[PDB]
């Protein structure tokens, strides 16, 4: 019955800045309402709750406001620890509810991905299938789009990617599409490119290869 | 104060699994989960009110959540297992905290247990196939490290000598129910052909250690 969601979803802050997120719940929940903090795979710490009350060592620039469908969390001057997810929970005599969570990450200024493209080894090919791996390096901020292109064709459902956390120096990611044909299909076409978007560049930037060249 | 889970599980679909929170010096014990890449999710837990057990609508029929006051010991058992319950499943003290004009509130209060891991799979430990991502200023390399279960898989480079430029991949799970990565480096172009790049593929639940060198294909 009860529905949490939060946003933003992401939220990209500089060490020292005044940071606010929200959780909205569909129908009031009163100040029955926590706040959480989630370091990627580790268990989550106790915040606040009853929407405003600090949990006992917490440190005091965690703040959280609001009552009834609409509550914040506020940061008042975001320190390096504080790089996490943070969720919202609506709890009560019979269950708890967690929002979906906001991500912060550190700002850092726009940098363009450096983009490869990497046609299947002949050795995998002699097993069978043909994985192409296109592999955006060192970019920021983190929304990037990757679109895979077969003799123009646009592909849709045949890729997987995978991101890097972002790195420890110089406040990057990076990314990995991976394509996976049948090695029957993948000797049915001869242009395999990989066209990459992101703010960091005025144009999209393409890579490619033609098979067996 | 300590709660101390039992250890990662794979599992059969259809399935089920009991995981076990032993609390550390009676509490009611909660359970909750976070499947790759996604939120936190309440399963269920005992209620500190009633002492019986309160589940999540979308389990309920599903858990069972029990408690061996004798041990300390709560457990969360799911059955019916499907490839969406593969995730950690945390526990945490479910505390009375506050009361306000007669009604009392908890909370899942700290420290939670460090999660058990609960995989569910048909696959058969696995270890990988390994291809080169053959290299074509700075250029880019690496190797592909397909085809294993379950996780994880360590990559090095040049036995440890090359660490800076490295990229090594979250695995993705494939549509077969095995993992694959990739781990990339970048190094200068005018090193290539005079330097050898290997890469060092380590997977320990199948023992099997793989080196392959990566150079630019004739």
């Amino acid at each position: 019955d009860i529905v949490m969601t939060q946003s933003p979803s992401t939220l990209s802050a500089s060490v020292g800045d005044r940071v606010t997120i929200s959780c909205r719940a569909s129908q009031s929940i009163s100040s029955w309402l926590a706040w959480y903090q989630q370091k990627p795979g580790r268990a989550p710490k106790l915040l606040i709750y009853k929407a405003s009350s600090l949990e006992t060592g917490v440190p005091s620039r965690f703040s959280g406001s609001g009552s009834g469908t609409e509550f914040t969390l506020t940061i008042s001057s975001l320190q390096p620890d504080d790089f996490a997810t943070y969720y919202c929970q609506h709890y009560n005599t019979y269950l708890f509810t967690f929002g979906p969570g906001t991500k912060v990450d550190l700002k850092r200024t726009v940098a363009a991905p450096s983009v490869f493209i990497f046609p299947p080894s002949d050795e995998q090919l002699k097993s069978g299938t043909a994985s192409v791996v296109c592999l955006l390096n060192n970019f920021y901020p983190r929304e990037a789009k990757v679109q895979w292109k077969v003799d123009n064709a646009l592909q849709s459902g045949n890729s997987q990617e995978s991101v890097t956390e972002q790195d420890s120096k110089d406040s990057t990611y990076s990314l990995s599409s991976t394509l996976t044909l049948s090695k029957a299909d993948y000797e049915k076409h001869k242009v395999y490119a990989c066209e990459v978007t992101h703010q960091g560049l005025s144009s999209p930037v393409t890579k490619s290869f033609n098979r067996g060249e | 104060v300590q709660l101390v889970q039992s250890g990662a599980e794979v599992k059969k679909p259809g399935s089920s699994v009991k995981v076990s929170c032993t609390t550390s010096g009676n509490y009611a014990i909660s359970w909750v989960r976070q499947a790759p890449g996604q939120g936190l999710e309440w399963v269920g837990g005992m209620s500190p009110i009633s002492n019986t057990p309160k589940y999540a609508q979308k389990f309920q029929g599903r858990v069972t959540i029990t408690a061996d006051e004798s041990t300390s010991t709560t457990y969360m058992e799911l059955s019916s297992l499907r490839p969406e319950d593969t995730a950690v499943y945390y526990c945490a003290r479910d505390l009375l905290k506050y009361c306000g004009g007669g009604n009392c509130h908890s909370l899942l209060v700290d420290p939670w247990g460090q999660g058990t891991l609960v995989t569910v799979s048909s696959a058969s430990t696995k270890g990988p196939s390994v291809f080169p991502l053959a290299p074509s200023g700075t250029a880019a390399l690496g190797c592909l490290v397909k085809d294993y279960f379950p996780e994880p898989v360590t990559v090095s480079w040049n036995s440890g000598a090359l660490t800076s430029g490295v990229h090594t991949f979250p695995a993705v799970l494939q549509s077969s129910g095995l993992y694959s990565l990739s781990s990339v480096v970048t190094v200068p172009s005018s090193s290539l052909g005079t330097q050898t790049y290997i890469c060092n593929v380590n997977h320990k639940p199948s023992n099997t250690k793989v080196d392959k060198r990566v150079e630019p294909k004739s």
